[PDB]
RNA sequence: UAGAUAGAAAAUAGGUGCCCGUACCGCAAACCGACACAGGUAGUCAAGAUGAGAAUUCUAAGGUGAGCGAGCGAACUCUCGU
RNA sequence: UGAGUAGCGAAAGACGGGUGAGAAUCCCGUCCACCGAUUGACUAAGGUUUCCAGAGGAAGGCUCGUCCGCUCUGGGUUAGUCGGGUCCUAAGCUGAGGCCGACAGGCGUAGGCGAUGGAUAACAGGUUGAUAUUCCUGUACCACCUAUAAUCGUUUUAAUCG
RNA sequence: GAGCUGUAAGUAAGCUUUGAUCCAGAGAUUUCCGAAUGGGGAAACCCAGCAUGAGUUAUGUCAUGUUAUCGAUAUGUGAAUACAUAGCAUAUCAGAAGGCACACCCGGAGAACUGAAACAUCUUAGUACCCGGAGGAAGAGAAAGAAAAUUCGAUUCCCUUAGUAGCGGCGAGCGAAACGGGAAGAGCCCAAACCAACAAGCUUGCUUGUUGGGGUUGUAGGACACUCUAUACGGAGUUACAAAGGACGACAUUAGACGAAUCAUCUGGAAAGAUGAAUCAAAGAAGGUAAUAAUCCUGUAGUCGAAAAUGUUGUCUCUCUUGAGUGGAUCCUGAGUACGACGGAGCACGUGAAAUUCCGUCGGAAUCUGGGAGGACCAUCUCCUAAGGCUAAAUACUCUCUAGUGACCGAUAGUGAACCAGUACCGUGAGGGAAAGGUGAAAAGCACCCCGGAAGGGGAGUGAAAUAGAACCUGAAACCGUGUGCU
């Protein structure tokens, strides 16, 4: 139950592939970072993706 | 509710011996307590109750033809009178 | 049923075909009727029962209602029955004479 | 007693009638238990009388609201 | 002790005190074993003679004669004695 | 079919008198034998009416059956004090918020539940076909309530509760 | 409209033309458990708080109501810590929860046996199973489309294209779409530019934010400027396009009513059969009646009917609401987006020359002289206008109700279950899971006598039949008996 508080960015499923094209299930996890932002006008430590943090679009306070 | 607390009198050999001892046996609502039984008897028969003993009887297996079943579970109270008497007849 | 307790009917089917009699009981759930003197059965009555005397008792057994036919009050012929409404009341009408059965 | 007479009665009269009918039913049950009741249909008659009394009382306390 | 409030009670008299279980089997024919099945089933009590003893043999209190019998008294098989 | 064959599940019975349509098999009696750290008496589980009385003999009972844990009919279990709850907690279970986790969910804090343990007031005798520390007799004890109270208190208190 | 108190017989006591029973609409009651919600708990039990009331001298006892958690919205108070923020407390809410139709839909996650005559890519298969979310349908949907002509003009679904083009250890296998023909059809609302009001920063410049207006696009549209048109005249509407109501009517559903016409003889227990002579038919569907009935019954064709509730509808009401054109100076037209790289996935397409589409990570545009697509890619041409949203119908399925149908079964079949079956029985449990229909037209179900304790039988009687006597229609075979001709 882990996802980006801002965008909902979450893990997905797919395959690991060998050179012989054998397939096993794996996940791609989001690059979430625990940051303190303003939630409902109050500070709160939430999970935010690096991309949602990129370009200062989220105010860390 | 007293007329609901008391269901019917019990008429058996043991119950008749008890009546000789001034003890009256009733089938009572399965949910009531000893105190409610005492109060109901005092209200209905205008007697003074010395004490009440009470007991539960399980449903009894009973058969009729090929159908198996059970009797109703019973709650039986035995009321010892302090003053007065009860005429069941 | 179109036949009713007390009606005078003719038996049109059975051993008693041709007999006439009074309807003394009806069984709506079985579509049967009991007619005086019709369909006599001999039942073995035990004297040991609540009736001291016993033996063979003869009594009318019920007959299927479609085996009896109402008699026309005028012509005394067996007749089917229709219904009219007179001042908001249903009246049984003999289909042969048009009279009112009752 | 039928619903028409019950509706003729007043609320206090309905309650008193319920009390007396319940007392009668209790006495009937005790006679039946002791083996002194031949007229057993009275039990059902009184039970339905009580039901009708309570039905009319409920109708009144509903229509008041 | 922090706290609470005018009132507290040795005694005397009187009164109130619910619900569930309670039968019966329970080293067993009633429980677990498909059976009225030589198995299994925690705990308590447990007399006399003998004896170290709760061993041994015979008895007490108490309980029981075991849910097919009657003959015969071969081989053979089993259990037992010489 | 095998075949009226294997079997009929550890053991000591005998006789008399009954009953009955019927008796080795039911009842009663006498004698005999068996267990007796027990085949005796309790009692926790488990079972769940099998308990008692009257009646029955199709089926069940490894035979028989007049009998039965079987069939039918009607009965039988009584508590302030016994065991459990209205007391306590162990392991363990659960678990507001909370932490974690694709979902489902997992973990876990306060808090709860939870005896196999702690606390906790009644004993002897009598009595039924079938219950008894439960009914009855006698004599007790515990908690609470109402009234009257020797006595003590009467607002920093000082009796009292805590 | 005359009987009735279920299966279900009996007895009893009763009810009913002053209208029972029974049928349909509406209403009342509706114990306890169960999401179960005062707390607990081994479901159907136990133990409480608060308020009010009953009862007692009082206690004990009882009755009714209320008391879970989360969510949302208010109110009060408010730590470390000053301000106030956790927190805490109170109030309101037809807010949520749980169930299921083993179906259909969307999504998360996702096998293996198997096939490839082995096996790993591949296949089975995005299937089974699990989980979340629904709805009566869902999903999709008004072109950043399909194409390449006289172009078409949202989506969905059917036929066909076609086992084609392709994909593929180029193995096994996998497998389109466009066009063409059909069902059904319906189109819309925002964001932004700009305008007005309000509030903060107080340049008290005019920046930000809220509300309302405006606006909605490719034939580029809109703002903006200008010119006509109207304050509901008209138009539209609760199926999107805004959202609640009201009146009357119609129809339909949920009980019902009427409804034509046959007699005789023979056989027979009984006639509907046979024979003879009739009749009706908008009715010759069907079932029943003592054997095979258009005319005996229930019905059928046809016609009629509703106090009440429900549903679908029409008209009024109600509600909402301007609609066009010209101009090219300026402005707006969806950004961490499109897109790229790496790693995956999805596209019929297995990374391939791989467009077209999604996910993770990292980088990262343009602004109408713009941007996307036409299967790498560039140019030209052509078609479109992404990065916001809504939308009926044609399509899927059936736990269910109503009316019907079958060259479907007929008791070892058909459901596992024609019958008291998800029962008996088996298992700690999940779970597995049977056997078993037929008297007779009518119960007329054998009075009475005899042997027997009974069971059972022999008579007698009922009945057409008892050789129909109770798992009682027929009654094959295996198998078991008695007697006997030949041996
Ligand atoms: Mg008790
Ligand atoms: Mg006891
Ligand atoms: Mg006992
Ligand atoms: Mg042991
Ligand atoms: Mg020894
Ligand atoms: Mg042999
Ligand atoms: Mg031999
Ligand atoms: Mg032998
Ligand atoms: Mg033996
Ligand atoms: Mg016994
Ligand atoms: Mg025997
Ligand atoms: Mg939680
Ligand atoms: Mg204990
Ligand atoms: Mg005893
Ligand atoms: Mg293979
Ligand atoms: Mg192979
Ligand atoms: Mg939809
Ligand atoms: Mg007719
Ligand atoms: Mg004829
Ligand atoms: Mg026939
Ligand atoms: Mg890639
Ligand atoms: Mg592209
Ligand atoms: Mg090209
Ligand atoms: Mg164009
Ligand atoms: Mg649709
Ligand atoms: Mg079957
Ligand atoms: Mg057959
Ligand atoms: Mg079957
Ligand atoms: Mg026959
Ligand atoms: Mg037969």
């Amino acid at each position: 139950g882990k996802q980006c508080f801002v965008t909902g960015r979450k893990a997905s499923t797919g395959n690991r592939r060998s050179h012989a094209l054998n397939s096993t299930k794996r996940r791609w996890n989001a690059n979430l970072q625990k940051v303190r932002i303003l939630v409902d006008g109050k500070p709160k430590k939430v999970w935010v993706s690096a991309r949602a943090l990129k370009s200062g679009k989220v105010t860390r306070v | 509710e007293a007329r609901d607390i008391l269901k019917r009198p019990v008429i058996t050999e043991k119950s008749s011996e008890a009546m000789a001892e001034d003890k009256y046996t009733f089938d009572v609502d399965t949910r009531v307590n000893k105190t409610q039984v005492k109060m109901a008897v005092e209200e209905i028969f205008n007697v003074k109750v010395a004490s009440v003993n009470i007991m539960n009887y399980k449903p009894k297996k009973k058969r009729m033809g090929r159908y198996q079943g059970y009797t109703n579970k019973r709650r039986k109270a035995i009321v010892t009178l302090k003053e007065g008497s009860i005429d069941l007849f | 049923m179109h036949i009713k307790k007390g009606d005078n009917v003719k038996v049109i089917a059975g051993k008693d075909k041709g007999k006439e009699g009074k309807v003394i009981a009806t069984l709506p759930k079985k579509d049967r009727v009991v007619v005086e003197g019709v369909n006599i059965m001999k039942k073995h009555q035990k004297p040991t029962q609540l009736n001291p005397e016993g033996g063979i008792l003869e009594t009318e057994a019920a007959i299927h209602v479609s085996n009896v036919q109402l008699l026309d009050p005028k012509t005394n012929e067996p007749t089917r029955v229709g219904y009219k409404f007179v001042d908001g009341k249903k009246v049984r009408i003999a289909k042969k004479s048009g009279e009112e059965i009752k | 007693m039928k619903a028409k007479e019950i509706r003729d009665l007043t609320t206090s009269e309905i309650e008193e009638q319920i009390k007396s009918s319940k007392e009668e039913l209790f006495n009937l049950r005790f006679q039946l238990a002791t083996g002194q009741l031949e007229e057993t249909a009275r039990i059902r008659t009184v039970r339905k009388t009580i039901a009708r009394l309570k039905t009319v009382a409920r109708e009144r306390e509903i229509e008041q609201s």
